[PDB]
């Protein structure tokens, strides 16, 4: 699995990065690090594809980076209608296709 | 844009079998490669099958390598994913997910585009 | 000897399938006669290679016997017949068995294609 | 159909390249013809050999693409170009991307060679 | 160049096989040097099919070195020697090489054949 | 119907070798697979090794991989087997048999058609 | 190993039954599950081979059977002269050929 | 009669990198494979990686294959080394050496010929 | 690793052994097992390459052999101009390529 902080917070307005912590092969090695924000008790939305990539419909307050084996989600301008569980989800190879880490509460 | 909805059963004795299935409406069923992604009640989700675009080839996570069977019917339109000896490791909610490969020559993803509401399985 | 195997029976005549290969190839009627034989050598070996056994004498395939072709026991075919009789009994079905050749090699190598598009 | 494809986008006509290479190779100017047809065929299936293609139609390799033969879009070439039109786009570097393919081919060939000296 | 390492040793001439092997291929008398040099050509490759080297310049096998043929050290052969030299000291036993390599090539097939019917 | 008859030593030391040879008759040798199937004292059989029956191509469990030589020889109708390194776990009555594999063009066995009584290796 | 009871009873004349438990890559993949016969002081001799078939020689009395992941030997009209150490015998694959299980006793 | 000497830095932190270079003098460079053994301050000597001689191929031990890179320049008569992610594990004086393998066409060494004095890296 | 001594003595003069134990199939099936001569503070040198041979400029006192899975380096005419820390090294394959043993000090 990937890690994860298990609780993220902050003011509305803020920004506010989520790690995501991975080894050489996970996040390193491939660099296709996708972020996903899944609502309570429904299924996750697509928010992040690639690592700088956002799908159509998704807003510019949703920045991927990317630095060594570290990947991270910025939510700039938090508000209270985004609060959600977040995942990243790295391409671990041939052998092991996806890795997940732990949800993200916010 | 698009609607994915899953189908299935509910409680499972342990040793038992279950079919999920799920429709596509919407997009170009046959374009897209499709996977299985499920979330245990307590837990995060995890990556659990992916099929390609022509059904082809099928990979699986390796604790469900040896049971789980994964086949889609681009004339339906629809994914379908017989499950045997389910284990009470392996409750959770399956949800079915457009992404995740492309056959050579269409842009990469890596990634899960599209997702339905997902079908609760129990043990 | 070449053909000499001709008369033994399917398994025993497998093994010397190198003495017909190497035999099959080695005025303007003689001439047009040498070309038409290579042009026959070439549509086989290019049948071969549509089906990707390009480099093999005996290759392996992905296609199910459907056993309405032909619903010998294995070791009545292998044991007991020659390859003459065979070919009598499946030349009625050869253009069927050549055409899923052709199309089981051509899901193949979209397959290994995919797989290989993996990273 | 022989060439039906002509017409279609890359990624469909992709699906039917073993109707052209069976169409391909099925008085003394006649036989001319013949012999000239028959040297075509071989040296298009001699230059795959070199590229380490003998037994497949699609056949990838470990050369990259330099974007500046052609800089459209994965999705552009297959989904909306005809092969005739990229044909005529990559004319003026087929020749390069034939040098760097032998070259390729000769590389891995050598690699082989060591790895399997290696005991 | 053809046949530009044709003096150099066996070691720095194996670098340019694609060169000869790309210029072998590349009145009723001259129909008929063009056939034979096909026919040629094609004995070559199905020399080499009959081997399992069907695809490959430089192929390496399962027959071992006699050392009665050439008990030259490998650094001699392929460092001081010539492929013309070598071709002379080795043309009394190439019809033996070339035997023990069918003999090898048919025993591969079929036991890949059985590793194949393992399930 | 046939016979089929182990030959070899007894006690050895650890770290030595010993060299195990059955004779066949009754059948065409050289037509069948042969394995060789190991019995501790105390214990159930295993499995040990085989071999097919031209002889090319030579299989052996892993607790054996690195030590077990098997060869067959269809002009004198006998199986050997050369063992190493013979540890107090490989002590045990060994039998050869006739079966456990076919040559792609003969019906299917992975059996044991045809049994011998057994030399018995300690050390 | 393959699992087998380790004894095995009954009245003579009684349908006795034999099972041999083993994984999904052992019995369920593969139905290719012999039966064996030993008698004490000697080899095994075969009695069932493939899931259902008996060689030439050996009796009706000894019908194999196969459901699921669990491999069955039932020896109807059971009598003393069939008495002896029972073993099942699985085809695991081509890594691994063959697994035999524990004797059962009868 | 050759000469082989190592450049590089000394003291990192852990998680970062650093570049070694070893140049050689006195035998074709080009000719012979080579490699890097690493020997920590208080332990033997171990084999840390190995190029071929044209470069195309490399080869790692396990405790660094998924961090080190090795390179050769065979116009500027050099052999690099690129390690990432120095761990303590790591901490160790590293050699170049002439040898380890051979191209094919030459008679075979698996051995290490010609050595260096070394490289001490520190974490 | 391959198992070397800790510490070889002798008085000068007399023929010093060096084992190297290893298994099947690093010493047994591989008969490129070579020896290395490293004096404190320098990189080693080598002495011994395959079984039984000698690099140029090295002195007909070492003398390698292997018998089984355990190979040896002997050292004739003891002298304290030879005395050093002594490694074996053997090729282990392709997926493992060299193993070494501990130092032997004399
Ligand atoms: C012809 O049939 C007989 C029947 O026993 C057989 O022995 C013989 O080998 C056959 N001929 C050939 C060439 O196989
Ligand atoms: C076998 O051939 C018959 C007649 O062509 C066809 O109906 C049947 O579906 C075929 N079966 C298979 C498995 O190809
Ligand atoms: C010609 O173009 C049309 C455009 O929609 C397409 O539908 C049709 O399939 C094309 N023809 C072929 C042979 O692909
Ligand atoms: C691409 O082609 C240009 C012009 O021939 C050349 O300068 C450049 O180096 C090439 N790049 C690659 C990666 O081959
Ligand atoms: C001819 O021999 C000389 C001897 O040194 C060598 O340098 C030269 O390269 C050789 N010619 C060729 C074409 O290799
Ligand atoms: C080498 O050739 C000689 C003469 O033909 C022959 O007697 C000998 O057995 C051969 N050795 C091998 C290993 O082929």
């Amino acid at each position: 699995a990937l890690t994860q902080p298990p609780s993220v917070s902050g003011s509305p307005g803020q920004s506010v990065t989520i790690s995501c912590t991975g080894t050489s092969s996970d996040i390193g090695s491939y660099n296709y690090v996708s972020w996903y924000q899944q609502h309570p008790g429904k299924a996750p939305k697509l928010m992040i594809y690639d690592v700088t990539q956002r799908p159509s419909g998704v807003s510019d307050r949703f920045s991927g980076s990317k630095s060594g084996n570290t990947a991270s989600l910025t939510i700039s301008g938090l508000q209270a209608d985004d609060e959600a569980d977040y995942y990243c989800s790295a391409y671990a190879g041939r052998q092991t296709f996806y890795i997940f880490g732990g949800g993200t509460r916010l | 844009e698009v609607q994915l909805v899953e189908t299935g059963g509910g409680l499972v004795q342990p040793g038992g079998s279950l079919k999920l299935s799920c429709r596509a409406s919407g997009y170009t069923f046959s374009s897209f490669a499709m996977s299985w992604v499920r979330q245990a009640p307590g837990k995060g989700l995890e990556w659990v099958s992916l099929i390609n675009d022509r059904g082809g080839l099928t990979f699986y996570v390796d604790s469900v390598k040896g049971r789980f069977t994964i086949s889609r019917d681009n004339s339906k339109n629809t994914l379908s994913l017989q499950m045997h000896s389910l284990r009470d490791g392996d409750t959770a909610v399956y949800y079915c997910a457009t992404g995740g490969m492309s056959s050579a020559l269409q842009s990469s993803k890596y990634y899960f585009d599209f997702w339905g509401q997902g079908a609760l399985v129990t043990v | 000897g070449f053909l000499g195997a001709a008369g033994s029976t399917m398994g025993a005549a497998s093994m010397t399938l190198t003495v017909q290969a190497r035999n099959l190839l080695s005025g303007i009627k003689q001439l047009q006669a040498r070309v038409l034989a290579v042009e026959h050598y070439l549509r086989d070996q290019q049948l071969l290679g549509i089906w990707g056994c390009s480099g093999k004498l005996i290759c392996c395939t992905n296609v199910p016997w459907n056993s309405s072709w032909s619903n010998r026991n294995l070791s009545e075919i292998w044991d007991n017949m020659t390859w003459l009789q065979w070919d009598k009994e499946i030349s009625n079905y050869t253009q069927i068995i050549y055409g899923l050749l052709e199309e089981s090699q051509n899901q193949q190598e979209k397959n290994e294609q995919d797989l290989l598009a993996l990273d």
